C-alpha cells in the first residue's frame, strides 16, 4: 500500500495533452479512422 | 499460382478431416455428474454417452446427473438418491442405474421433437 | 364480368408466387433454418411455386375466355404438367408426415442415422411417384390428330386411367397420412398424460387436437371434393350432369392448397416467424 | 493507505471530456464483412493475430486449434487439442509457436515450423489468458487468483504474481513488453512488472468482474471491459480513471475490448450479438459491427491497423477491415 502511494503522479492535464498528441500525430496512418482506398485493401 | 493450388489442396484435406470429426460428434450424448476435470465415455444399446466429472464452458449438454447422499432452465436433471426432473433411488446391486439414464435421455429426445412439430 | 374474375384469380396467383418464394428465400438466407425438417418444407414450397407459376396462369386464361386458344400440343404438356405438379405436392405432404412420425417413435434413428441425405431421398421418391402417374401414360397413348380445337383441355374419362391416377395420386396417399397422424396423436396423448398439473394437461391435449385438425382439415377440405368428383363422373356418364359454377369452384379449391401450404407448414411455427423479422 | 485516498482528488483537475470539447467528431465509421472464416464445429472462445497481420489462430470447443490465412481463406494447419475445454489461444511474435489452455490446468505450447514441444503445469485453476512475452518466455493468468511468468527451457514458474482476490480473467502485455496489466473478478485491475513480482499499481473503478483489457498503443493507458455493461479508460501515469464508456441501451457485459493502431477507435464486443465502435476521445458510439449469430467472444486488431477480426460462439470468424 505505502509504495503504491509513494509513486509520483502527473496532473491529468499533461496526460491529456500527451494522449491528444499521440492521437493526432498517428491519425493519418490509421486505416480504420481515415477510410483507406480499395487499391490498398488486401482482402 | 502453383503455390496457391498447393495451399488450396492443404485446405481441402483439412476440411474433409473436420467433416468426419463432425459426423462423429453429432451422435454423442453429453452428461455432467454435478453432485482436474474427469472424462468418461461408453456405449449402451447403440447410444454413446460422454460424461464429464467436475458454468458457461458447459452449455450445450443434454442432462445433469446430480447424486444426493440421503442454462439450467434448458437442461433436465437426473436426480439420484444414494423442465422435468427424473428420480430413481440408486441400486448399485443391478445395472438399472444405466437403464434409467437411457430411458430418461430417450424421453428428453422424444419430447423435444413433439415441440418442434408444435404438438406440445 | 370477365374483368371481375380476372382480378380475383390474378390476386390468388400473385399471393401464391410471393408466399412460396418468401419461404424458400428465408431457408437460403438463414443458418437457423437449415435442418432435415425445413429442407422438406422448402421443397414443398418450391413445388407449390412451380404450380403457381407454370400451371395456374394458363388455367386462368382457360376460365376467363371459356376456350383453349392455343395449340393441341400445348394442351397435352399442360395436362401433363398439371398432373405432375399436383401429384408431387400431395406426396410431399406425405413425406413430411413420415419424417415427423420417426422422430416421436424412433429416437435412435433421429440421433444415430438422420442426415440431410434423408431429406434428399424423401424428395426423390415424391418426384419418382409424380413422373409415374403423369409422363408414362401420356407418351404412348395419344390419339392421332382426331380432336376438337376449343375447350379441348380435358383429362381422359377412360376407366383405367381414372383408377390409376385417382388412386396413385390421392387415395393411396390419404390412407397413409390418416394412419400416420393417428399414431402420432396416441403417442403425444400418452407422453403428455404421463390441480395445476391437471390444468397444463388439458392445455397440452387441446393444442394437439388443433394442430392435427388444422392439417387434416386443410388437406381434406381442399382436395377431397375434387377427387371424389373425378372418381364418380367418369363411371356415371349419363344422368350426372355437373354444373359449371360448382365444377369450377371445386377445381380452384383444389388449386388453393398451393396457397395454403406455406401458411400451415411455414407461416405458423416460431422459427420462421423469427427469421422473417431479422431479414425484414 | 490514507495518502492514496487524498492524492486522487488533489491531481484530478479538469475532466478529459472537458479538454476534448474542442476536438471535432469522427463522423460515422461503417465497416463491412470482407471475408467469412468457417470450419469450426463448435463455440470459438478465443482468436489471436500474427505480427505479420496476415496469419491468425483460433481455438474452439471441438478440441480444435486452427491456423487460417486471412487473405486466401485457406486452412494452413488444423492442430487437435488433448482437452476439448479451451478458453485461451496465442501466436508467438516470431511465428514459430502457438499456446493454448483451458479447464485442464496445463498451458500447451505447439512448435509450428505440429507436436506439443512443452506442457507447463503448476496452476491450480483454469487458464484464462496467456500472452507470449517473447520467443522464450510466456505470461499466463489462471482461475486460482495467480498470474505467472514461465521459462520454457526448464518448464517452471520463474515468478508468481499474487495479490488479486478474484479469478484473473484478462491479461494485456505492454507494447515495450516490460509491464503487464491483469483484470480479475474483484472489479480491480493491477499493473505488474515482469522483472520483479511486485504489483506496481492497482486501479479500482468497475462495479463487476473485469473480463477484458487491452493496453493503449502509447503504452501509458489501458481500457477495461466488465460485466457492469461499461468500459473504462484508466491512465498509468495519472494512476486513476479518466473516461467511462457506457450507453443505456447496453445492459450486457463486455467480452473483449481492442484499440485501433492510433488508439482513436475503441472496438467493444457485447452479449447483444453486436459490436459497438466508440470514440476513445469522446465516449461516442461511432458505429455497430452487427452480424454475428452468437456471442462475440474474442476480438483482435492487426498490428498494422488494416483490419479487425471478431470470433464468436457461432463457430464463425469475421474479418471487417
Ligand atoms: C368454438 C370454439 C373454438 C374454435 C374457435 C376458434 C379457435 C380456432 C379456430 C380455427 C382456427 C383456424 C386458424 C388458426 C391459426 C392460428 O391460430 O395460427 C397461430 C397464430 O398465427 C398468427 O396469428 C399468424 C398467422 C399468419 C398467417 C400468414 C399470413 C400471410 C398470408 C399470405 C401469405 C402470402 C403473402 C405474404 C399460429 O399457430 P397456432 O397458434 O395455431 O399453433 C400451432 C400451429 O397450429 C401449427 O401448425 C404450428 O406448427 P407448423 O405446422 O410447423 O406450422 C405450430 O408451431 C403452432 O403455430
Ligand atoms: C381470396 C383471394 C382472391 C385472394 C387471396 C387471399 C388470401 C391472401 C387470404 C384469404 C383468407 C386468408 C386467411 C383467413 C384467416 C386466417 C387465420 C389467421 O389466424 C391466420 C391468417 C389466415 C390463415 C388468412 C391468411 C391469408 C388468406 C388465405
Ligand atoms: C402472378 C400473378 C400477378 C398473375 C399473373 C398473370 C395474370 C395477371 C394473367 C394470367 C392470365 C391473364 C388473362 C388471360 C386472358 C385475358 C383475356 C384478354 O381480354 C386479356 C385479359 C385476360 C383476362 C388476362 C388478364 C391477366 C391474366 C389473369
Ligand atoms: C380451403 C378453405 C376454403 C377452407 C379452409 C377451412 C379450414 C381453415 C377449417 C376447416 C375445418 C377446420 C377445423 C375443424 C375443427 C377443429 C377442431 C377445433 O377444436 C379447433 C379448430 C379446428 C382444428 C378447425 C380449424 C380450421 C379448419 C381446418
Ligand atoms: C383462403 C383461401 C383458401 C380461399 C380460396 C378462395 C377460392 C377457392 C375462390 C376465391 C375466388 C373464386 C373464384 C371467383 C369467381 C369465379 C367465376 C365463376 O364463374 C367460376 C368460379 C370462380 C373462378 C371462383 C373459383 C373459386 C375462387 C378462386
Ligand atoms: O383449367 C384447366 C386448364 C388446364 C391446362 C393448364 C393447366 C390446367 C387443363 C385442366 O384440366 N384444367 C382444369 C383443371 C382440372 C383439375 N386439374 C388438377 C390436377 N388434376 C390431377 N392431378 C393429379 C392427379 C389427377 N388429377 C387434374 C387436373
Amino acid at each position: 500500500l505505502k509504495m503504491e502511494a509513494n509513486i509520483d503522479r502527473i496532473k491529468v492535464s499533461k496526460a491529456a495533452a500527451d494522449l491528444m498528441a499521440y492521437c493526432e500525430a498517428h491519425a493519418k496512418e490509421d486505416p480504420l479512422l481515415t477510410p483507406v482506398p480499395a487499391s490498398e485493401n488486401p482482402f | 499460382s502453383s503455390e496457391e493450388k498447393e495451399a488450396a489442396r492443404r485446405s481441402r484435406r483439412i476440411d474433409r478431416h473436420l467433416r468426419s470429426e463432425s459426423q462423429r460428434q453429432r451422435r454423442e450424448i453429453k452428461l455432467l455428474l454435478l453432485g482436474g476435470i474427469v472424462e468418461n465415455k461408453f456405449t449402451f444399446k447403440e447410444l454413446t454417452f460422454k460424461m464429464v466429472d467436475v458454468i458457461h464452458c458447459f452449455e450445450g449438454v443434454t442432462a445433469i446427473i446430480f447424486c444426493v447422499e440421503l442454462w439450467f432452465i434448458n437442461t433436465s436433471l437426473i436426480l439420484f438418491l444414494n423442465k422435468e426432473i427424473y428420480s430413481h433411488f440408486t441400486c448399485a446391486t443391478d445395472t438399472s442405474n444405466i437403464q434409467f439414464v437411457f430411458d430418461a435421455v430417450t424421453d428428453v429426445i422424444i419430447q423435444n421433437n413433439l415441440k418442434y412439430i408444435g404438438l406440445c | 364480368y370477365q374483368v371481375i374474375t380476372s382480378l380475383l384469380l390474378g390476386t390468388l396467383i400473385f399471393c401464391a408466387v410471393l408466399g412460396n418464394a418468401c419461404v424458400v428465400a428465408a431457408i437460403a438466407l438463414e443458418r437457423s433454418l437449415q435442418n432435415v425438417a425445413n429442407y422438406l418444407i422448402g421443397s414443398l414450397a418450391v413445388t407449390d411455386l412451380m404450380v403457381s407459376v407454370l400451371v395456374l396462369p394458363m388455367a386462368a386464361l382457360y376460365q376467363v375466355l371459356n376456350k383453349w386458344t392455343l395449340g393441341q400440343v400445348t394442351c397435352d404438356l399442360f395436362i401433363a404438367l398439371d398432373v405432375l405438379c399436383c401429384t408431387s405436392s400431395i406426396w410431399h405432404l406425405c413425406a413430411i408426415a413420415l419424417d415427423r412420425y420417426w422422430a416421436i417413435t424412433d429416437p435412435i434413428d433421429y440421433v444415430n442415422k438422420r442426415t440431410p441425405r434423408r431429406a434428399a431421398a424423401l424428395i426423390s421418391l415424391t418426384w419418382l411417384i409424380g413422373f409415374l402417374i403423369s409422363i408414362p401414360p401420356m407418351l404412348g397413348w395419344r390419339t392421332p390428330e382426331d380432336r376438337s380445337d376449343p375447350d379441348a383441355c380435358t383429362i381422359s374419362k377412360d376407366h383405367g386411367y381414372t383408377i390409376y391416377s385417382t388412386f396413385g395420386a390421392f387415395y393411396i396417399p390419404l390412407l397413409l397420412m390418416l394412419v400416420l397422424y393417428g399414431r402420432i396423436f396416441r403417442a403425444a396423448r400418452f407422453r403428455i398424460r404421463k390441480e395445476a398439473k391437471r390444468k397444463m394437461a388439458l392445455a397440452r391435449e387441446r393444442k394437439t387436437v388443433k394442430t392435427l385438425g388444422i392439417i387434416m382439415g386443410t388437406f381434406i377440405l381442399c382436395w377431397l371434393p375434387f377427387f371424389i368428383v373425378a372418381l364418380v363422373l367418369p363411371f356415371c356418364e349419363s344422368s350426372c350432369h355437373m354444373p359449371t359454377l360448382l365444377g369450377a369452384i371445386i377445381n380452384w379449391l383444389g388449386y388453393s392448397n398451393s396457397l395454403l401450404n406455406p401458411v400451415i407448414y411455414a407461416y405458423f411455427n416460431k422459427d420462421f416467424q423469427n427469421a422473417f423479422k431479422k431479414i425484414i | 493507505k490514507n495518502q492514496i485516498r487524498d492524492a486522487r482528488k488533489a491531481c484530478a483537475d479538469a475532466t478529459l471530456s472537458q479538454i476534448t470539447n474542442n476536438i471535432d467528431p469522427v463522423g460515422r465509421i461503417q465497416m463491412r464483412t470482407r471475408r467469412t472464416l468457417r470450419g469450426h464445429l463448435a463455440k470459438i472462445y478465443a482468436m489471436h493475430w500474427g505480427t505479420d497481420s496476415r496469419l491468425l489462430v483460433s481455438a474452439s470447443q471441438d478440441g480444435k486449434l486452427i491456423i487460417w490465412d486471412s487473405y486466401t481463406t485457406n486452412k494452413v494447419h488444423a492442430i487437435p487439442l488433448r482437452s476439448s475445454w479451451v478458453m485461451t489461444c496465442a501466436y508467438a511474435p516470431s511465428g514459430n509457436y502457438v499456446a493454448c489452455g483451458g479447464l485442464d490446468n496445463i498451458c500447451s505450447i505447439y512448435n509450428l515450423k505440429v507436436r506439443v514441444s512443452r506442457e507447463l503445469a503448476g496452476h491450480t485453476g483454469y487458464l484464462s489468458c496467456c500472452r507470449f512475452l517473447d520467443d522464450n518466455q510466456i505470461v499466463t493468468s489462471s482461475g486460482d487468483t495467480t498470474c505467472a511468468l514461465w521459462d520454457i527451457e526448464t518448464g517452471q514458474q520463474t515468478t508468481t504474481f499474487t495479490g488479486h482476490t478474484g479469478d484473473v480473467m484478462s491479461l494485456s502485455l505492454a507494447p515495450d513488453t516490460r509491464l503487464f496489466v491483469s483484470g480479475a473478478c474483484d472489479a480491480s485491475a493491477k499493473l505488474w512488472d515482469v522483472r520483479e513480482g511486485m504489483c506496481r499499481q492497482t486501479f479500482t473503478g468497475h462495479e463487476s468482474d473485469i473480463n477484458a483489457i487491452c493496453f493503449f498503443p502509447n503504452g501509458n493507458a489501458f481500457a477495461t471491459g466488465s460485466d457492469d455493461a461499461t468500459c473504462r479508460l484508466f491512465d498509468l501515469r495519472a494512476d486513476q480513471e479518466l473516461m467511462t464508456y457506457s450507453h443505456d441501451n447496453i445492459i450486457c457485459g463486455i467480452t473483449s475490448v481492442s484499440f485501433s493502431k492510433s488508439g482513436r477507435l475503441l472496438l467493444a464486443g457485447y452479449d447483444d450479438f453486436n459490436c459497438n465502435v466508440w470514440d476513445a476521445l469522446k465516449a461516442d458510439r461511432a458505429g455497430v459491427l452487427a452480424g454475428h449469430d452468437n456471442r462475440v467472444s474474442c476480438l483482435g486488431v492487426t498490428d498494422d491497423g488494416m483490419a479487425v477480426a471478431t470470433g464468436s460462439w457461432d463457430s464463425f470468424l469475421k474479418i471487417w477491415n
